[PDB]
């Protein structure tokens, strides 16, 4: 089972052009039954696809971005790239990478969020929130999303609660992440939430402990 | 080019239920329709191509069938990981076109809320800027209440809040609200509290610390 | 002479005879005619057809963008099937297009709008894209039955294949899904294949496929082993049970005159006796009996030699001699070296020329069959364009009553026989890219 993993800029000005790339693993790029296409996701909307390249090399793109789309391959690098060009508010995104077979998607990247704006990037602040007892972390003014935040390196995953980031009026990012613990256990066991923005090349490790 | 209309656009249902959702095409699509299940910050995951061929992976309880115009999807007997929204495709004819989308959520007990509040850190205070946040913990159903009151005032556009997609096992939510003030403004005031008002609850618990 | 005829702007395959019109299946066209007089009443376009790497079959290309040609390719129709089952319906299946078929509904009070309503039949299949239960049809030769089974139709088809990798089967059976978009291969038995090793060096003929006593029976011209080059007639024969091919049963059909042994079938058709022949034959007035016109071969090839023979087989002897057990497995299926095990019997069942040589100079490339009170009469096609019919007695050989030139080109073996009240009706006869109505008697 071939995985696809989407990256480029976090941020992207107005009127610049956006550049992404998809780059491929345990399967080769070149195949004459399988082939590449982007799709994207508004913020809190449907999907939309853009383009698709077939094993000829042909292209296709949505005739709502035509003009300004192009994909391509690179067999070398087992890769695949987009550029969209004259980029605008409107393309603020997740875009997916997709493997298609009989111009269906069948295996699919992570994603990318790409945000479109003439704000400055900003890495977070962390701070504890101190303690069945509960205790978190206050992940603080960053821009652009995403942010994402594992506790103990993912030794953690039971009752945690990472909750999705709100927009403040500072125009900046803030989220907060807490994990659900017995009381008895404080005195004991140390607790290190792992936070990650790839926009900032920002790694935090704050360790939360009692009153 | 090719309008996909999906229906419902949101739907809830208890665990065990057959749920069923619909997608209705512009155009004779004839077989070129899949399906897709997102959850919550993650891919679209295929599970039906074809109209009606379930995918490798896929458990038995979901299917769907229609030609030409109408397409349905059926899960048979519901759980709680299937919370997710769920997506058609049409790839008859280009571009390529997704439907509307159907959230799915699953039906489940009234759980009040464990209600948690952590004063602001030093560190953070240092930085000149006060987060206070309030913390509800595995509750059904999501529609909760949250009031801020400090030195026994309401508060008014000061505070906002975020709530979790539901979970794949005990089918809950989970809120966090933030009252944010400069440093200056929360150190004017000691009392500090939030109001939980919900349906799993007798009356209102409100969970209070003093500054210091 | 002045007989009802219409000559096509390409050359004619098949045809089908339904709701009083005339459904003629040419390269590049769907042929509707009236019954009365072979007036063309409708023509549909089926090709010629651009195959291009970016388009798949049954999805509306035209959609895509400024599409750059690969290949333009003639839609030579490879078979023509009337359902009446699920719709009131015509399947039609092309050679181009990967084999593919499309279907043409009937509006209740309008017969021959085959315009109006046109689904076609494919379904992206993604877990084993190389497996296409929709791509039907060979374009190097096909041979469709279509059955009717437990409110569930099935498609029997027989496909002549040489080695092209890309993926159809030798013969299987498919089941049309029920929604009507596309057809499923139910168990791994639903098909048998020539091995990859004998794809080119073993090649398989489809002459004709038919369903009788419970059974479903094919006719096929290939090699008498693998190694050798001398060419062969077998008869197929294999159960419809458990939705899969059961009890699988290849044998030789033999037609010798008295040995001279006309080793080729050329054409075939199954009918019922006239009380003179049944006598004669030890059938009955209902039986099901294999009519079948053979021929010479020229050594080491399956070529005709213009040394024609005709000899009858009725089925229930067929079944009768085949339930008789000597025996090998089947070579072509395994390597060299009705209730499992797929078989090629040793034994030629064969049959005395029911002509006793009274064509011998001349190659019989059709043949139909009608009943006149108790004489039974065949209508002949030869290769020199000779029409002819003829009485049917083993006791006695009999001069044809009729016969004469219908064209140049040689008679098609794909032929329609009808009757109107009163028992005297026709036979629409294909030469070329020419079809003709002749009367029955006289």
């Amino acid at each position: 089972q071939l995985q696809l993993q989407e990256s480029g800029p976090g941020l992207v000005k107005p009127s610049e052009t956006l550049s992404l790339t998809c780059t491929v693993s345990g399967g080769s790029i070149s195949s004459s039954v399988y082939y590449w296409s982007w799709i994207r996701q508004p913020p809190g909307k449907g999907l939309e696809w853009i383009g698709v390249i077939y094993p000829s090399g042909n292209t296709y793109y949505s005739p709502s971005l035509k003009s300004r789309v192009t994909i391509s391959v690179d067999t070398s690098k087992n890769q695949f790239s987009l550029k969209l060009s004259s980029v605008t508010a409107a393309d603020t995104a997740v875009y997916y990478c997709a493997r298609t077979i009989y111009d269906l998607f069948d295996i699919w990247g992570q994603g990318t969020m790409v945000t479109v704006s003439s704000a400055s990037t900003k890495g977070p602040s962390v701070f504890p929130l101190a303690p069945t007892a509960a205790l978190g972390c206050l992940v603080k003014d960053y821009f652009p999303e995403p942010v994402t935040v594992s506790w103990n390196s993912g030794a953690l995953t039971s009752g945690v609660h990472t909750f999705p980031a709100v927009l403040q009026s500072s125009g900046l990012y803030s989220l907060s992440s807490v994990v659900t613990v017995p009381s008895s256990s404080l005195g004991t066991q140390t607790y290190i939430c792992n936070v990650n923005h790839k926009p900032s090349n920002t790694k935090v490790d704050k360790k939360v402990e009692p009153k | 080019d090719i309008q996909m209309t999906q229906s419902p656009s949101s739907v809830s249902a208890s665990v065990g239920d057959r749920v069923t959702i619909t997608c209705r095409a512009s155009q004779g699509i004839s077989s070129w329709l899949a399906w897709y299940q997102q959850k919550p910050g993650k891919a679209p995951k295929l599970l039906i191509y074809a109209a009606s061929s379930l995918q490798s992976g896929v458990p038995s309880r979901f299917s769907g069938s229609g030609s030409g115009t109408d397409f349905t999807l059926t899960i048979s007997s519901l759980q709680p990981e299937d919370f997710a929204t769920y997506y058609c495709l049409q790839a008859n004819s280009f571009p390529p076109t997704f439907g509307g989308g159907t959230k799915v959520e699953i039906k489940r007990t009234v759980a009040a809320p464990s209600v948690f509040i952590f004063p602001p850190s030093d560190e953070q205070l240092k930085s000149g800027t006060a987060s206070v946040v309030c913390l509800l913990n595995n509750f059904y159903p999501r529609e909760a209440k949250v009031q801020w009151k400090v030195d026994n005032a309401l508060q008014s556009g000061n505070s906002q809040e975020s709530v979790t997609e539901q979970d794949s096992k005990d089918s809950t939510y989970s809120l966090s609200s933030t009252l944010t003030l400069s440093k200056a403004d929360y150190e004017k005031h000691k009392v500090y509290a939030c109001e939980v008002t919900h349906q799993g609850l007798s009356s209102p618990v409100t969970k209070s610390f003093n500054r210091g | 002479y002045q007989l009802p005829n219409f000559t096509a702007e390409t050359p004619i395959q098949n045809v089908i005879l339904h709701e009083h019109h005339i459904f003629l299946g040419a390269t590049n066209y769907i042929y509707v005619l009236n019954e009365e007089d072979l007036q063309k009443v409708a023509e549909y376009k089926t090709g010629p057809v651009l195959e291009h790497p970016d388009c798949f079959p049954c999805q509306d290309c035209s959609s895509k963008a400024n599409l750059s040609g690969g290949v333009w390719k003639d839609n030579i129709n490879m078979a023509l099937v009337v359902d009446t089952y699920y719709d009131d319906q015509l399947i039609s299946c092309g050679s181009v297009n990967r084999g593919t078929c499309q279907r043409h509904v009937f509006p209740h009070n309008h017969t021959a709008d085959i315009q109006s309503e046109v689904h076609c039949i494919f379904s992206p299949q993604i877990e084993e894209p190389s497996q296409c239960p929709d791509c039907v049809v060979s374009a190097l030769g096909a041979k469709v039955l279509s059955s009717v089974k437990d409110r569930f139709i099935n498609f029997f088809v027989g496909n002549t294949i040489n080695s092209s990798y890309f993926p159809l089967h030798s013969i299987s059976v498919r089941r049309l899904k029920e929604t009507k978009d596309g057809f499923m291969f139910l168990t791994d038995q639903s098909y048998i294949d020539v091995l990859p090793e004998f794809r080119d060096s073993y090649p398989i003929k489809y002459v004709h496929a038919f369903e009788s006593n419970n059974f479903i029976y094919f006719l096929t011209v290939q090699r008498e082993t693998l190694d050798a080059q001398t060419f062969h007639t077998r008869i197929i024969r294999f159960c419809s049970i458990n939705s899969g091919l059961h009890s699988y049963m290849e044998m030789p059909l033999e037609c010798i005159l008295t040995k001279e042994v006309f080793n080729i079938l050329q054409a075939a058709y199954v009918s019922k006796p006239g009380a003179q022949l049944a006598r004669q034959i030890g059938a009955s007035l209902n039986d099901d009996i294999l009519f079948g016109v053979f021929a010479q071969s020229k050594p080491d090839s399956a070529e005709p030699m213009d040394r024609s023979a005709m000899c009858a087989f009725p089925i229930k002897y067929v079944n009768d001699f085949f339930n008789k057990i000597n025996v090998r497995c089947l070579q072509h299926f395994y390597g060299p070296n009705c209730e499992e095990y797929r078989t090629e019997f040793t034994t030629a069942l064969q049959r005395v020329d029911l002509f006793m040589g009274q064509f011998s100079e001349v190659l019989l490339t059709s043949i139909s069959t009608f009943i006149k009170g108790d004489l039974t009469i065949a209508n002949l096609g030869t290769s020199e364009g000779r029409f002819m019919q003829v009485v049917v007695s083993r006791s006695g050989p009999s001069t044809p009553h009729v016969n004469f030139l219908l064209d140049s080109h040689p008679v098609s073996p794909e032929v329609i026989v009808e009757h109107t009240l009163n028992q005297n009706g026709y036979t629409l006869v294909i030469t070329g890219k020419k079809i003709t109505k002749i009367p029955l008697n006289g």
